[PDB]
């Protein structure tokens, strides 16, 4: 948070108030906070818009240099701790094969989505969704296909 | 004690009785080992704790060098027969001392623990990331070099 | 949601015990931490709401 | 009673001990999740729903 | 079915006349069918489905006992059958020309965890034509 | 004497701002001041920076001047507003490194027992480096070789500033670089990974070609010594992989059983529900 | 020279390098673990030693040409590689 | 499924439903023989006090379940057999060729042929009976069968067994349940789009 | 770019959060939460935790600047410790006791719905009991039935420890109560025995002393959660106190709890009979 | 540094702690702050801004009676 405002003298107010003058720019995603509403800054005038300065030479600097992961990608990482992972990894979507089940016997004849919204459960259909069953298959394949990359750079 | 203590060399007892066996006969004055091994009754049980102490010590230097030893060379080493070697070879395990398993049929001994493929792919990830900072090191160190090799 | 956890910054809503309504879009309510706690009435509830 | 680790090799008179690794209960679980996932949802609700 | 049991227990267990007997019985509804060249084909073919069933069976079973198990009663037929076996690629029994020699299995290799996971890896062609269809089939009117 | 540095992505962009307002006038190239920090546990940070006007002559180096009342009343007050912070290196901006830095290291240590260099690149970004550590040591080149200044490089990885994050994720706000989008990112990272390895080894081997050539001075006692063993580690043996035919394979198969069929069977819950729903609206709209 | 290319170090091939005898390839192995010189397993059954070096030394800089095309040997597998995950990539990447 | 809801002795009646308690019993190591080999059903039915107390009520009944239990071949054939013809006199005979003998003897070759990897024909038949050729007709008709995972050396007489690793056996199972799951989303492949 | 949108959102700061307990989940969106220090106040329930987890009065965790909920503590007993699972345990099994009987005949009339037998408690048409005050002294041990009968019949067994719960955490007290009967509730083979009631909590002939109405507000949530309990599952509760005299009537009078056993001195006759146990 | 006891360790970067005064906060270690030593009731540094445990403290010694 960085707001900033200027400090009115007594005739800013008894003469047209709200000194934020004739355009459509302030008016931009300004919402002063209620305890700044309730004091006088932030409210004898304006509360001012913020820019920064992310210019190039600056910012493509910044991009490119500070946030550095450039031969870090190429981790193997098979089973450090992955063997213990997958076991997790199976028993949590084991409670996924209960919680799918679950939802395979109530599965009433009642338009189920009137049945879903008073009985929501945050099973693997509902909430613990293809999402995360993605990302248990995306770091198994990452850790594949890094071993192998690298075993066929094992030349 | 300088060849007796470190350098895992082979104490081949055989040779030590006379390599550095003098102090029995005569050394410097001889009278604690007169009384250790020149004595008759008990000097002869201290003779076969030095037998068998020089036994494990070559069996224990072995298990850090050697991981398949043929039966007939380390009894050679031991300076005894098969079964002699086997039955001392029984007498350090079951103490724990180390981990060695025995084909009898065959006659042959590993001392290296079966590697689990999830280590197994672990320490060639470490020598993965080993390798890896080894480039950027190496990357660093040359290319600095480069430089100051170009003021020129 | 986001926004929610912003608002939530705030505490975000302040649960209150409704005692009295007055006419005038006041209400007294009354807050575990403090207590009463005059306050106005919200534009989507009227004065007979409360 | 599998107390002990190892097979019997009458033939050559001796016994293979083995060290079995016990790590390798992801199998089971695996195959019991795909058991308890997909019989008792992929019968049920499509034969309910035979028509569609 | 019934006749078809006794074909199937027939092709088990290797005998000849037996199922010729209810061939001759019931065999007009197999022409009918259009399947009596192959019906035949089968009671000829009886042999070389025991030979594998039996070599899946045994690891090195004398050439002696196959031609006797399944009605051979000749060693030279007996060697020529497990060289047909072994030339169609259905069983992996050899032949030794000692005694009749067959190798045993071995311990899982790099591309025998593979060859499921290759053959089975379709899941996601089926959950994309799925996603597909349903693209297909969302008209919201 | 450190084991190693650790730089701040606090002091960067710090540096090459000052770059940026004091060569309006100043072209020689060479910007140069005090990195402010703090050592505590054999990792050396930088928490503050400093620039000051400097000009140099090509002969034998020795031409220069500074503000030094200046800069000391900088770390004065520095030191004042916050106690933890000490010069903890100079740096200096143009990576072809001149011969006065044996001069400016000898003023500046009165601040720094164990003074450093630093060169930042205002204008490179060849790959990712924004800068680079330099330690000064002069105690005999090697075992037989004659005597040299040797400014070896202690080993330097960027930090993590804490309460910066809010900042540079509200900065940038349209790159976000982070593990979003996993798979796709992922393919990123081993994609700029190659990149990063390829371009590098290349300049081992490019490296190794000019040592052949024997046109620049060659450095061996150490080349080799860092890298045969490199070369000679045996990470080309595949037998254990025949040990480990299975060395995750297994889990290969189980993912492909219980992700890829996962997201099938899912996806066609979905299909055959929306087909019955459609099935449904159809028959019974009119 | 060989990057574990040759990583059977056999009795025949120890005979051929040090010209010595049987029993002295026992000492003479034992003293390369106990310098630095080689710190693989050493057998017996068919006597072979793996290859690990951590003491490294000069390499003669006029032969430096065969660790030159060794490494440029791993960049064109690398860079391959790099192309060939690529190719098969295409349709992501591209 | 017999079994697990078969091994509580609640009975309604101290001799009645079944003709008896001690009928009750027979029934109950009838099911219990079909269920399992040798887990820790010393701690399942051994341990039931009741249960020893019948069989030594029946000393028949206890010869043949002890029989079992020590893996005594010698006497366990004879006993089985006896087991056979007295569910012959039961009208609940309906395992009349699958579960009599064949497959308690398929647990008890399983269970003596594993711990084993090459036992010789002819003293494993005088181990487990007599007739050295009935043995081996036996368990040719038994590897036929699919059970008892194991070869047989005809030219040397001898059984080299091919007990699958706990990671091998385990992967086999799933490839099979892969194989019959593909029929399953195939069979609901063919129910959409239809 | 709406994949990545969608993991671009779900950032909720994914750092160190803090506790104050859930009340109740009154809708989606919307929710009731009580931290530690009061503060009651109310919040929105996020998505991705829910009824699995968000059982009524279980302790949650939530934001540290938010306070907003997003995981909830399975482990109920390590809140406040009280004791534990002395479950699975064999420390004094149950006839190795030197006291014998007393009565022991309406302590295993206790444990007979631990001991299944509450399908025999209906049809059969009895009501069970459902609350064992054992208003004796030290005699007897007046544990050593409690340290039994949990293992005789496998169940689990918790000091509670009356002394200790009455402390600054009075606030937390009917969180505790609350965590403790989730506990029971968990494990239908479970006991409650509660320590020295008669000396602090709640004593009725000595008027409220500052801290006293804590007590008296803990014991009421107390009653509140044993009435909601109203035979739901077969755990037990048991007291142990020294004199009931000083008791509250809401758990004295019956329809809570209702078997009052007396443990008598060491009885000389089974006095004699204790030391031969013990020697 | 607001200062509390750690009542329980939620999970092993999670850490239930009581100020002794006011509500039980739960804190979390950064990176380097040995999770593994910290042990439920042991005591650490907190402040209602960084979030974290800064640093770790023993315990006390009755200070009137001390002397
Ligand atoms: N076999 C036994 N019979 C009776 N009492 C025993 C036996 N073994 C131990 N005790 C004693 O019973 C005591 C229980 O004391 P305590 O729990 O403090 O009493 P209360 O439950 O009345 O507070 C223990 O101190 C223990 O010494």
């Amino acid at each position: 948070v960085i707001d900033a405002f200027r400090l009115i003298n007594a005739n800013m107010m008894v003469l047209g108030h709200e000194p934020r003058q004739t355009t459509s720019n302030l008016g931009h995603l300004n919402k002063p906070s209620i305890q700044a509403l309730i004091h006088g800054l932030n409210r004898h005038y304006y509360s001012i818009t913020i820019n920064y300065r992310k210019n190039e030479l600056e910012q493509k600097m910044l991009l490119n240099l500070h946030k550095k992961s450039w031969m870090e990608g190429l981790t193997l990482q098979d089973y450090s701790e992955h063997c213990k992972h997958n076991e997790s990894v199976v028993k949590e979507m084991l409670e996924l094969a209960k919680n799918y089940n679950k939802a395979v016997e109530e599965e009433d004849k009642m338009t189920p989505e009137q049945l879903a919204i008073k009985n929501v459960g945050k099973q693997d259909p509902k909430r613990h969704l293809e999402e995360h069953v993605d990302v248990l298959m995306t770091s198994n394949i990452v850790q594949c296909l890094a071993a192998m990359l690298d075993t066929v750079v094992f030349k | 004690l300088l060849k007796l203590f470190t350098t895992m060399e082979l104490m081949r007892w055989s040779t030590l009785v006379e390599d550095y066996g003098m102090e029995l006969r005569k050394g410097s004055l001889e009278s604690p080992a007169t009384d250790v091994f020149g004595s008759t009754e008990e000097g002869e049980k201290r003779w076969k704790d030095l037998k068998n102490r020089v036994v494990e010590h070559n069996i224990r230097i072995m298990a850090k060098y050697y991981t398949r030893i043929t039966m007939k060379r380390m009894a050679q080493l031991l300076d005894l027969s098969v079964d002699e070697s086997e039955a001392f070879l029984s007498n350090l395990v079951v103490n724990k001392t180390i981990f060695a398993k025995v084909d009898r049929l065959a006659g042959i001994i590993n001392f290296q623990r079966p590697k689990d493929p999830n280590n197994l792919l672990n320490d060639w990830s470490q020598k993965l990331n080993s390798l890896m900072s080894l480039v950027n090191k190496t990357t660093h160190l040359i290319a600095k070099e480069e430089m100051i090799h170009n003021l020129q | 949601l986001r926004e929610e956890l912003q608002l939530l910054q705030e505490q975000g809503s302040y649960v209150g015990e409704v005692v009295r309504a007055m006419d005038k879009k006041k209400v007294l309510v009354k807050v575990h931490p403090e207590g009463k706690f005059v306050v106005d009435v919200d534009k989507n509830i009227d004065i007979n709401d409360v | 009673d599998k107390k002990f680790h190892g097979i019997l090799d009458q033939g050559e008179g001796v016994l293979i001990i083995f060290d079995e690794p016990p790590v390798d209960k992801t199998y089971e679980a695996a195959l019991e999740t795909i058991q308890n996932m997909s019989k008792v949802v992929d019968s049920l609700y499509n034969k309910a729903k035979k028509l569609t | 079915l019934m006749p078809y049991f006794l074909l199937t227990q027939a092709v088990r267990t290797g005998n000849l006349a037996k199922f010729n007997q209810v061939l001759d019985q019931f065999g007009e509804k197999f022409q009918a069918d259009g399947t009596y060249t192959l019906i035949i084909r089968l009671r000829h073919n009886v042999i070389k489905t025991g030979v594998r069933m039996i070599s899946l069976s045994y690891s090195r079973i004398s050439l002696a006992d196959i031609a006797q198990k399944l009605q051979l009663d000749s060693p030279e037929d007996a060697e020529f059958i497990v060289a047909k076996a072994i030339r169609d690629g259905v069983i992996e029994a050899s032949i030794n020309h000692e005694k009749g020699y067959v190798q045993s299995k071995e311990m899982i290799d790099i591309y025998s965890t593979r060859e499921p996971q290759l053959a089975f890896h379709q899941r996601i062609s089926f959950c994309l034509d799925i996603h597909n269809m349903s693209v297909k089939a969302m008209r919201f009117p | 004497a450190v084991q190693k540095v650790v730089v701040h992505p606090l002091v960067l962009l710090s540096v090459v701002d000052h770059f940026n307002r004091i060569g309006k006038v100043g072209n020689q190239k060479r910007v140069v001041g005090v990195l402010l920090g703090s050592w505590q546990k054999k990792v050396l940070d930088v928490s503050n920076s400093f620039a000051v006007p400097f000009d140099e002559d090509d002969k034998d180096d020795s031409v220069w001047f500074l503000d030094h009342d200046y800069l000391e009343n900088m770390y004065g007050m520095f030191k004042k507003v916050n106690a933890r912070e000490r010069i903890v290196g100079w740096y200096h901006t143009g990576p072809k490194l001149h011969k006065n830095d044996i001069a400016i290291n000898e003023l500046m240590k009165r601040y720094c027992p164990n003074s450093v260099l630093v060169i930042i690149d205002v204008k490179p970004k060849d790959l990712g480096l924004p800068t680079e550590a330099y330690i000064s040591v002069e105690e005999v080149h090697d075992d037989g070789t004659p005597t040299s200044k040797t400014f070896e490089h202690v080993t330097s990885e960027i930090g993590a500033e804490e309460a910066e994050e809010v900042g540079v994720e509200h900065l940038l706000r349209d790159i976000k670089d982070t593990t979003v989008g996993t798979l796709s990112q992922r393919i990123t990272n081993q994609v700029h990974g190659l990149k990063g390895l390829n371009s590098k080894l290349l300049d081992i081997r490019s490296y190794l070609e000019k040592v052949a050539t024997g046109k620049l001075p060659i450095n061996h006692q150490i080349i080799y010594q860092l890298q045969d063993v490199f070369n000679l580690l045996p990470d080309v043996s595949l037998q254990e992989f025949v040990k480990a035919f299975y060395l995750k394979t297994n889990d290969q198969m189980v993912v492909v059983y219980l992700a890829s069929l996962i997201r099938s069977v899912v996806a066609l819950h979905n299909l055959i529900n929306n087909k019955i729903a459609n099935r449904d609206a159809e028959k019974k709209e009119g | 020279t060989r990057p574990a290319n040759h990583r059977q170090l056999t009795f025949e091939e120890i005979a051929k390098s040090a010209k010595i005898t049987v029993n002295e390839v026992e000492l003479l192995v034992m003293k390369a673990l106990s310098v630095g010189l080689v710190k693989g397993s050493i057998d017996e059954v068919d006597k072979r030693v793996h290859m690990t070096w951590v003491q490294p030394r000069v390499l003669d800089l006029q032969q430096i040409k065969g660790m030159k095309d060794r490494l440029e040997f791993w960049c064109t597998d690398v860079k391959s590689m790099e192309m060939l995950v690529e190719h098969q990539a295409h349709d992501i990447l591209t | 499924q017999a079994a697990e809801l078969f091994l509580d002795t609640v009975s309604t009646f101290t001799s009645y439903e079944l003709m008896d308690y001690k009928t009750f019993v027979t029934y109950t190591v009838y099911v219990s023989m079909i269920a399992l080999e040798r887990p820790d059903l010393r701690e399942k039915v051994i341990k039931g006090a009741e249960i020893l107390e019948v069989l030594h009520s029946l000393p028949a009944v206890r010869q043949y379940l002890f029989s079992l239990y020590e893996c005594r071949y010698s006497v366990f054939f004879q006993s089985l057999a006896v087991v056979e013809q007295e569910m012959k006199k039961d009208w609940l005979f309906a395992p009349h060729y699958r579960y009599y003998v064949r497959e308690m003897r398929i647990h008890a070759y399983s269970q003596l042929l594993e711990s084993y990897r090459s036992l010789t024909l002819g003293y494993m038949a005088e181990a487990f009976g007599v007739g050295v050729e009935f043995i081996d007709q036996e368990l040719s008709r038994f590897i036929a069968a699919g059970r008892l995972h194991c070869k047989i050396d005809k030219v040397n007489e001898i059984v080299e067994t091919n007990r699958p690793d706990s990671k091998n056996w385990q992967y086999q199972e799933t490839i099979k349940k892969g194989d019959l799951l593909l029929n399953r989303v195939q069979k609901l492949s063919r129910v959409i789009n239809m | 770019e709406f994949l990545h949108a969608q993991e671009e959102v779900k950032r909720i700061q994914s750092i160190p959060l803090v506790i104050g307990q859930f009340l109740e989940a009154v809708d989606q969106n919307t929710a009731i939460v009580g931290s530690t220090t009061g503060s009651n106040y109310y919040v929105r329930i996020l998505s991705t935790i829910d009824r699995e987890l968000l059982k009524p009065n279980a302790s949650v965790a939530l934001h540290k600047h938010s306070n907003a909920l997003v995981d909830v503590l399975p482990p109920e007993a390590d809140s406040s410790i009280m004791m534990l699972t002395s479950d699975q345990k064999p420390d004094v099994m149950y006839a190795d006791i030197g006291g014998m009987d007393i009565q022991k005949q309406e302590v295993r009339e206790a444990v007979e719905l631990p001991l299944t037998h509450f399908e025999l408690y209906k049809q059969i048409g009895i009501d069970p009991p459902r609350g064992v005050l054992m208003y004796g002294p030290p005699g007897c041990g007046k544990t050593m039935l409690a340290k039994a009968v949990a293992h005789h019949t496998t169940a689990a067994f918790i000091r509670v420890v009356g002394s200790e719960f009455v402390q600054k955490y009075l606030g937390e007290g009917p969180r505790m109560v609350r965590d403790v009967f989730r506990l029971a509730k968990e494990n239908a083979p479970a006991i409650i025995f509660i320590d020295e009631i008669d000396a602090i909590a709640t004593k009725r002939f000595d008027a409220q002393t500052g801290a006293d109405r804590e007590v008296q507000r803990i014991l009421l949530e107390l009653l509140n959660q044993m009435d909601g309990f109203d035979q739901n599952v077969n755990v037990k509760v048991i007291m142990a106190t020294n004199r009931a005299d000083t008791l509250d009537p809401a758990l004295l009078r019956p329809g809570r709890l209702d078997r009052k056993i007396e443990f008598p001195l060491p009885d000389r006759r089974q006095k004699r009979l204790i030391f031969s146990t013990i020697t | 540094q607001i200062v509390g006891e750690v009542l329980k360790q939620l999970t092993e970067e999670k850490f239930i702690v009581k100020a002794t005064n006011g509500p039980r906060y739960v804190v979390g270690c950064r990176r380097q702050l040995d999770k593994s030593k910290l042990k439920p009731g042991t005591r650490v540094a907190l402040d209602m801004t960084t979030l974290t445990i800064m640093r770790y403290l023993p315990r006390e010694v009755d200070p009137l009676v001390y002397n």
